[PDB]
């Protein structure tokens, strides 16, 4: 019997939107439909969000979510005001009943429907 | 602007090759299923200008600021059939098909300069990846509504 952290994930839940992009192109012109779903999750900070140095300073908040629902990389997660690309340090205890990912705020505005 | 997309067009229908399988460059795009031989028009090479034209039109009176330039755009082929899509491109580049399909793509096309089978470190594995080089030369333009001079009144003086 595979251990299932699922029940150990409900208490800490939070509502959040999980979107994915399925890019569409004709004659090499970019359009992006969206797929958004209300999914369960839990959020903690992932890399303490610092200020990098460049020609202009920039900063991207990091969150790392858990959920009972599967989360592929090429998906975004919005919880407060800015979606996070599910890019890094993710791991799928799918057979153990959940999965986790870090998150990168796409400083672009949130993909509502396009 | 449009130049990289144009060379992407040219490689799109020189190899008779797919839309969704040509991605541009160092953008964000996932390369899933390594064997799906992709082609990417790497434009990271510095584009350097050559001249800055300036033409002027009389009747439908506006003028025309042009800027000829060139960039060493490289092509990276991926996938199990990378080698072929390299060579078969690196050799059809100077045929009828290419030189006949790049009609309106306001973009010259020079010979393929060099190739390389530099693969990519796909994490304890090697995925086929080949670069081919060729300088590409084009010229963006813009049009501006200036206005002509119809006459010139003036006065002279003398000792």
């Amino acid at each position: 019997m595979l251990p299932n952290m699922r029940s150990a994930l409900k208490m800490f839940e939070q509502s959040v939107l999980l979107k994915s992009v399925e890019t569409i192109r004709v004659d090499f012109v970019d359009d992006i439909i969206i797929t958004a779903t209300p999914i369960r999750a839990v959020v903690q900070v992932a890399d303490k969000k610092k200020l990098n140095l460049d020609s202009l300073d920039w900063s991207k908040q990091y969150i790392w979510v858990h959920s009972g629902s599967k989360m592929e990389i090429g998906q975004f997660i919005e919880w407060h005001g800015k979606d996070f690309k599910l890019v890094a340090a993710g791991d799928d205890y799918s057979d153990y009943g959940y999965n986790a990912w870090y998150g990168e705020e796409t400083l672009k505005p949130v993909l509502v429907s396009s | 602007s449009q130049s990289i997309i144009n060379v992407a067009r040219y490689i799109r229908d020189l190899l008779d090759y797919d839309e969704n399988l040509i991605q541009f460059d160092r953008k964000n795009t996932q390369q899933s299923d390594t064997v799906t031989g992709y082609i990417v028009v790497n434009g990271s090479g510095v584009q350097n200008v050559l001249s800055h034209g300036s033409s002027y039109d009389g009747d439908a009176e506006i003028m025309e600021y042009s800027k000829s330039e060139s960039r060493l755009i490289t092509l990276e082929f991926y996938g199990s059939d990378a080698y072929e899509n390299a060579e078969l491109f690196s050799l059809l580049n100077q045929s009828q098909k290419a030189k006949e399909v790049s009609r309106g793509l306001g973009l010259t096309i020079y010979n393929v300069s060099q190739a390389t089978d530099v693969k990519q470190l796909l994490g304890y594995q090697y995925g086929n990846r080949v670069h081919v080089d060729f300088n590409i030369q084009y010229c963006p333009s813009v049009y501006v509504e200036t206005l002509r001079v119809d006459a010139s009144e003036f006065e002279i003086l003398v000792d």
